[PDB]
């Protein structure tokens, strides 16, 4: 699991996400430090472990780093490169690796766990031609660092 | 399986009849409670029914839905077909849809831009299957078909009464009018729309559920030249509703130009007809509903007598119908006093009859004789009075019938063509299944013939999977015919309940309640299509295509009965002020068998042709524009065979790809080393892993034909790759923006 130097590297990006001044986050922060950490989980993983919370606490109950770490530890015992380029071979119509630029914001923003526009966009920005396609071997490396 | 987390489904509702719901957890096997969401978010546990453990309708998925044609969807059920009109009617104002090869109608309420001129060029000589789903659709295909066979065409338009049956026809007519050359004087068309008011008058009334409903099949024929062009029409009667002219129930009325005589009474040339108001005349005052909130029947005689005018009835015949009504309705109030042994007589003198004496030109004394005497063949003998009550009441049925057959004769005058006829296209406007919570003789009556024809329905369909079964090389004996014969006969077969009730008629002693311990006797557990009410001796249940309809015996043995002595007739033929009167005229008859000759008549000339369908729909209550009750829309499917009809198609292989479509929408779910240089046979290879049973598709010349749920299972799976895939490239960029804004605010960007 973790030692004293994790433990402070940690605590020093929690500190950041405090936006009160109590030592404390809200349950909806816990998915962003996470990130913040280098995980990956899906907003699912993420409720599993705040207890599946409803709403109504969702945006009130606060976290010291004691109750946090458990849930950041329960991501990291639970998380390949392959299956990552096959997932985006599955969009492309072609073989060229060109994939359109329409058709990558669509499903990222109305599937799965959608993303917003302005998210997609952030994301996107620059990487795609006058032809709206993207070579997603340059797309996958970029966002994987 | 294929109830899993987030696939969706409709459970019932009070209000909206289903409702969507999605599953919150995955269906496990053997668990008594399912964990839904609806309408304002995640709340319910819906309760599995313990006796079946049967599981709610699954719905389809997007991609399939707003379809041109319903056999398309996959999960072919109740709501399916439901939501997927609802959605085409409300979200995309299209009123027109195929179920296979019945056209769906459902009233607008509201005028539309699509029946224009630039809308009929573009779907003549087009495909049916190539064109936006259009009653100008099911024109071309009978104009088409006419010559590719040199096979007449009925056009089969069905529906309660105001689903817009009338419309549909209006317009089939103006295609076929100006996709064939035109005639100059005739312009066809307009005389025939002339005639609806006329037919109106005498051949629809009010009853407790409409308005303005048609008591009696209209078949137009439009006729055609060896070189195919409009020259004339020809209108054909059946099914008349001969009780109604006699007989009305709580909030009905009689046909309505009796009501239009009765409001133009205080008229100058309508004083000789000698009429009070509704309530007056015995033969239009029994449902106590006089007036139509929002018609003026006064208003609508001066349009029925203008459209008279239109058709060359001259003035003279004119007057020569409304005083032949007129005497029906004094006819109706002549009354009857028992005298000694067990015979009647006319009281002294009688207004009444006096004045339908005066009005037909007959002797009074004479046929003061013959409503209470009898020709017993030859010795005179008297009556009681109820059988003079039957026989009047038979006279004034037997009257207006041939009145009736007379306006149509002379209407088909003014709609006949000098030039000789090679082929006919005609449309049939009828009604549906009736079912009110009183059914009687009426509704029965109606049943049956829709009985009738949805076995011709059922046929042709049959026909035509046969030959594209062919065409395709799959084995032809997969295709389960469902068999609407046994009930046909319950209904008129001898020993049946048409029979049975003509019996107990000749009767002298007979009654409902015998007649309906004669059903019990001969049917009642003998025959599955015949139940009987638990709390009842007085009623029956038959299971009709559709659903079952509890009748009720009172009533129909007076209204069955219609022996028109043949004594009374004669004083009338032999009239000498009247030349319409006598031109009308030239064991026991009864109006159920009379309804099942006219049937029969019917279901001939419809067999000499190939018949198209459209079915008509109301959607709601309140004549709104483009609003859909979902309560009034799920009752017009049922008593309209649809429902049913979509039943039968599912068990079947109701979904069918072509190899080239399948292929395109299910490249992706192909291992890229699968793919061969043959898309047919790469196909054939994907199908037989992706979906194991064998029994659940077939392969053939062009196409794939699926079992019902099928395509669903190939658009489940498909989704959950792609969903799969796209939570991959998300959590990703998610922690990728993430750990970009941490980055910033680690250097106090903030
Ligand atoms: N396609 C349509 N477009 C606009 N209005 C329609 C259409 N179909 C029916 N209606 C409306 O519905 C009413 C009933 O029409 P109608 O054809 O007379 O029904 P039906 O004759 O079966 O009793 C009409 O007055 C008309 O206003």
């Amino acid at each position: 699991e973790f030692n004293k130097d994790q433990l402070e590297e940690f605590k020093e990006a929690f500190e950041l996400f405090d936006r009160v001044g109590d030592g404390k986050i809200l349950y909806s922060q816990c998915g962003d430090v996470m990130r913040a950490l280098g995980q990956n989980p899906t907003n699912a993983e993420v409720l599993k472990v705040l207890g599946n919370p409803k709403s109504d606490e969702l945006k009130s109950r606060r976290v010291d780093f004691e109750t946090f770490l458990p849930m950041l530890q329960a991501v990291a015992k639970n998380r390949t490169y392959e299956d990552y380029l096959e997932g985006f071979r599955v969009f492309d119509k072609e073989g060229n690796g060109k994939v359109m630029g329409a058709e990558l914001r669509h499903v990222l923003t109305t599937l799965g766990e959608k993303m917003t526009e302005e998210e997609v966009e952030t994301v996107l920005a620059g990487h795609e031609d006058s032809n709206g396609c993207i070579n997603y071997e340059a797309f996958l490396k970029h966002i994987l660092s | 399986e294929l109830y899993t987390k987030y696939a969706r489904v409709w459970i019932p509702d009070p209000e909206e009849v289903w409702k969507s719901a999605e599953l919150l957890k995955d269906y496990k096997p053997g668990d008594k409670v399912l964990q839904l969401r609806l309408e304002e978010g995640k709340d319910l546990e819906y309760c599995l029914d313990p006796k079946t453990k049967e599981l709610p309708p699954l719905r389809n998925p997007d991609i399939l839905v707003g379809e041109n044609d319903l056999t398309a969807l996959s999960y072919l059920h109740e709501p399916a077909v439901l939501h997927n009109l609802k959605v085409r009617f409300i979200d995309s104002k299209l009123i027109y849809t195929y179920c296979g090869i019945v056209l769906v109608a459902i009233n607008p309420y509201e005028q539309l831009p699509i029946y224009g001129e630039d809308i009929i060029n573009a779907y003549s000589g087009q495909n049916m299957g190539d064109m936006d789903p259009h009653i100008f659709a099911v024109a071309e295909e009978a104009y088409k078909q006419m010559a590719r066979d040199e096979r007449n065409q009925s056009i089969i338009v069905s529906g309660e009464s105001g689903a817009g049956k009338t419309v549909s026809a209006k317009y089939a007519m103006r295609y076929f009018a100006t996709v064939s050359g035109s005639a100059s004087e005739a312009n066809v068309e307009e005389k025939v729309l002339a005639s609806n008011p006329i037919m109106e008058s005498i051949g629809n009334a009010k009853t407790t559920r409409n308005d303005n409903s048609s008591r009696f099949g209209k078949y137009i024929e439009i006729g055609f030249d060896k070189r195919y062009r409009i020259i004339g029409a020809n209108m054909r009667t059946y099914l008349l509703e001969k009780s109604r002219v006699v007989f009305q129930a709580e909030e009905e009325r009689n046909y309505h130009i009796f009501y239009q005589l009765c409001a133009s009474a205080a008229l100058p040339e309508f004083k000789t007809l000698r009429l009070g108001n509704a309530n007056y005349f015995h033969y239009t005052k029994q449902g106590g509903s006089p007036v139509i909130d929002g018609i003026d029947d006064a208003k609508e005689m001066v349009n029925t007598r203008q459209a008279c005018t239109l058709l060359g009835i001259s003035d003279s015949y004119q007057m020569g119908i409304f005083r032949i009504l007129a005497g029906i309705l004094h006819l109706g109030n002549v009354e009857f006093a028992s005298r000694d042994s067990d015979s009647c007589a006319i009281p002294p003198k009688h207004d009444p009859l006096t004045i339908f004496c005066d009005l037909m030109g007959v002797d009074y004394e004479e046929m003061a004789h013959w409503l209470c005497h009898r020709k017993l063949a030859t010795y005179i003998k008297p009556i009681s009075k109820l059988h003079a009550i039957n026989a009047r009441d038979a006279l004034a049925k037997h009257i207006y019938a041939n009145l009736f057959n007379w306006i149509v004769d002379h209407v088909n005058k003014a709609l006949h063509s000098t030039v000789k006829q090679h082929s006919f296209i005609g449309v049939l406007d009828i009604y549906g299944f009736e079912t009110f919570e009183i059914n009687s003789f009426e509704q029965f009556c109606i049943n049956y013939a829709n009985e009738k024809l949805q076995q011709q329905f059922n046929m042709h369909v049959f026909k035509l999977e046969q030959e594209e079964y062919m065409k395709e090389q799959i084995p032809w004996t997969l295709i389960d015919f469902y068999d609407n014969q046994p009930c046909i006969n319950l209904i008129e077969a001898k020993m049946g309940v048409l029979d049975l009730l003509d019996e107990e008629c000749k009767m002298p002693k007979g009654s409902d309640d015998t007649w309906a311990q004669k059903l019990y006797n001969t049917h009642l557990n003998k025959c599955a299509l015949f139940e009987k009410p638990r709390l009842s001796n007085k009623a029956f249940i038959i299971k009709h295509f559709a659903d079952k309809v509890e009748y009720q015996c009172e009533g129909f043995l007076e209204k069955n009965k219609d022996t028109v002595y043949e004594e009374q007739i004669k004083v009338l033929k032999s009239s000498k002020k009247f030349k319409l009167l006598p031109e009308l005229f030239q064991h026991k008859k009864t109006v159920g068998h009379q309804f099942r000759n006219s049937l029969h008549l019917l279901m001939e000339t419809l067999n000499a042709t190939t018949p198209h369908y459209v079915r008509c729909i109301k959607p709601n209550d309140f004549k709104f524009p483009f609003t859909f009750d979902e309560k009034r829309a799920v009752q017009q499917l049922r008593a309209c065979g649809v429902l049913e009809t979509i039943r039968i198609s599912a068990a079947g292989f109701p979904s069918r790809w072509t190899y080239q479509e399948f292929f395109s929408r299910y490249r992706v779910l192909m291992k890229q080393k699968d793919v061969l240089s043959d898309r047919k046979q790469t196909c054939k290879n994907v199908l037989e892993k992706l979906i194991l049973d064998k029994d659940k598709y077939q392969f053939g010349k062009t196409k794939i034909f699926f079992r019902a749920g099928q395509v669903a299972y190939l658009e489940k799976i498909r989704a959950d790759k792609l969903r799969a895939a796209c939570i991959r490239i998300q959590k990703t960029i998610r922690g990728w923006l993430m750990r970009k804004k941490y980055m910033r605010m680690r250097r106090g960007d903030a």
